[PDB]
């Protein structure tokens, strides 16, 4: 049947646009530590050379309504989880990888003449500018709906109170929250998986013979150069 | 002219309160922010002087 | 802006039976001056212009100024005086020689309390003026 | 829908500890619509 | 990946044609074709531990 | 000259006895991004006049 976007579940962000008449796999990512600003991963040639989805790899937190998060935030001083995610919630968003959670910032660039507020990564969940609300992209669908799996979504920020965009320009597609409430799809990478057990992504190594043995790349300043 | 004097007109005018929810309260500074943003200042000391 | 929005007003065209075509400028500073009224924070920029500038409106009643406008142009410089540090003795001779002591009481009894405000805020603590030492007593004597 | 809205009003008035008058004869017109669509709910199931 | 100009080798990411550099597990050695494949949109179930 | 008229009532809505009210300005201030990014590049930003 169809699935339902679970709280404390991996997904990864993802929208497309047209650039030469053509539909193109792009998502979002960043890579944290160094150039905090987020930055746009395409995707549409996987078929031909595979992508780098490890940094693209974002995780749900937690998720609430907005009454209940404003009293979260005049609450200021610090179970199962679990619930389904519907519309209006006030979504929460985290870098699986670098640990530090998705907000606005206070910058601008292009030189728009207008906000654009560069998108990035907080260093801490503390304040309001963190959290994000989702809305609905087609009629279909309203406000109250439990969210489904491959519909369009529209991000919306909370204290910016500024719209999640696809910034087309001269340069390479930025992802600015300046202008227009694109289509925002969502795409499940991952769910709650079985103790014990391997699924993509789990880095590993790979052990030979009965423990005493690990395949390797020689290491670094040497003849071989690395390969 | 009319419809640019107009037009700051209106968006001056609905800046909020004058002081009671400006001190304390953040609809009223996400409200300035964005306001102070689109028609940013030193453009008006020029157009008045 | 003291520098350059006081100063677009020359004279605010000011009436010799010529000028009364620019009636809504004289209402401008219902707002623009409104402002100058209600804040009070070296001389940088040439302030005596704007104190005298002042001085005539509320002196002035050539060209139709709206009595209401009138009060309202008369709290701009006693909200001025109070403020200054000692920068309007140029324009402090003006009104010496005239109001009560030339006289024009239909428009000098309003001037006559702006005045009066003046030496009160003063004792002889810490200020000097030998120009307006003897100016006042002068005028006080007339008076 | 009701659930959604009446547990919104309960957000707004948590951080109040005393609750206004008008709140609560607000809360109570609620509450009464409230009771009256869970009888007219059971009676659609009372008997098997 | 095995790019065939030395043998197996690891090569760049920007050289990558997804029929080399891919690879698959097997249950044991005894040859089996595998033409039947199989697909779910879900988790499936944990078949290594 | 279209605008002035529209805009006049929208002045009359907010400065109801020398005050702004803040329900109809917030609802005017989220409006008034979207559809007067019309009126040219001049003020949109997309320009700079």
């Amino acid at each position: 049947e169809v699935q339902f976007l679970r709280t404390d579940d991996e997904v990864v962000l993802q929208c497309s646009a047209t650039v030469l008449k053509e539909q193109l796999k792009l998502c979002l990512a960043a890579e944290g530590f160094g150039n905090r600003l987020c930055f746009l991963e395409p995707t549409s040639n996987a078929q031909n050379v595979p992508p780098d989805l490890a940094i693209c790899c974002f995780t749900l937190e937690q998720s609430l309504s907005v009454r209940a998060l404003q009293e979260m935030l005049a609450n200021t001083v610090e179970g199962g989880g679990h619930r389904t995610l519907l519309y209006g919630h006030a979504i929460l968003l985290r870098h699986a990888h670098s640990r530090m959670y998705l907000s606005c910032l206070t910058t601008s660039r292009s030189m728009t003449d207008k906000l654009a507020f560069d998108v990035g990564l907080q260093e801490d969940a503390t304040g309001e500018a963190c959290w994000w609300t989702m809305h609905p992209a087609s009629k279909q669908r309203s406000e109250g709906e439990k969210v489904r799996v491959g519909d369009d979504l529209i991000l919306v920020s909370v204290s910016s109170e500024r719209y999640l965009h696809l910034s087309t320009a001269s340069g390479e597609l930025q992802v600015d929250a300046s202008f227009m409430q694109t289509l925002w799809n969502m795409n499940p990478i991952c769910s709650c998986c079985e103790e014990g057990y391997v699924t993509g992504g789990h880095v590993l190594r790979l052990f030979h013979g009965h423990m005493d043995e690990c395949l390797t790349i020689s290491a670094a300043d040497s003849d071989d150069q690395r390969r | 002219m009319s419809f640019y004097a107009a037009l700051i007109d209106l968006l001056g005018r609905c800046a909020p309160e004058m002081h009671l929810i400006q001190a304390g309260k953040g609809e009223a500074l996400r409200i300035r922010a964005i306001l102070r943003s689109l028609v940013p200042l030193d453009d008006l000391v020029g157009i008045i002087s | 802006h003291v520098l350059d929005v006081g100063f677009l007003p020359d004279m605010r065209a000011a009436a010799s039976l010529d000028t009364a075509t620019f009636s809504t400028t004289e209402m401008a500073l219902a707002l623009n001056r409104y402002l100058c009224l209600a804040v009070l924070p070296t001389k940088c920029a040439p302030l005596f212009a704007g104190t005298e500038h002042r001085a005539i409106m509320v002196d002035s009643m050539l060209h139709t100024v709206y009595r209401l406008s009138r009060g309202r142009s008369l709290t701009k410089a006693q909200r001025d005086v109070i403020e200054d540090c000692l920068m309007a003795l140029c324009r402090y001779i003006r009104p010496s020689m005239l109001q009560h002591l030339l006289r024009r009481l239909v428009f000098d009894v309003p001037i006559l309390n702006e005045f009066a405000k003046m030496p009160l805020k003063l004792l002889t603590n810490h200020y000097e003026r030998c120009w307006k030492y003897y100016c006042l007593p002068t005028g006080w004597a007339n008076f | 829908r009701l659930q959604e809205s009446i547990s919104d009003f309960y957000w707004y008035y948590s951080g109040k500890d005393v609750i206004e008058e008008q709140g609560k004869r607000n809360f109570s017109k609620a509450m009464s619509v409230a009771k009256q669509v869970f009888n007219s709910l059971t009676e659609y199931i009372q008997g098997p | 990946a095995l790019t065939e100009d030395q043998g197996l080798v690891v090569v760049d990411a920007c050289k990558a044609h997804t029929k080399a550099t891919s690879f698959c597990f097997r249950v044991s050695k005894e040859k089996l074709d595998t033409a039947p494949k199989r697909d779910v949109e879900g988790m499936g179930p944990p078949e290594i531990k | 000259c279209g605008g002035e008229r529209y805009l006049d009532f929208l002045r009359f809505a907010v400065f109801v006895n020398g005050e702004s009210v803040e329900e109809n300005a917030n609802v005017v201030v989220r409006l008034l991004i979207r559809k007067p990014e019309c009126f040219g590049p001049a003020l949109r930003g997309e320009g700079g006049s």
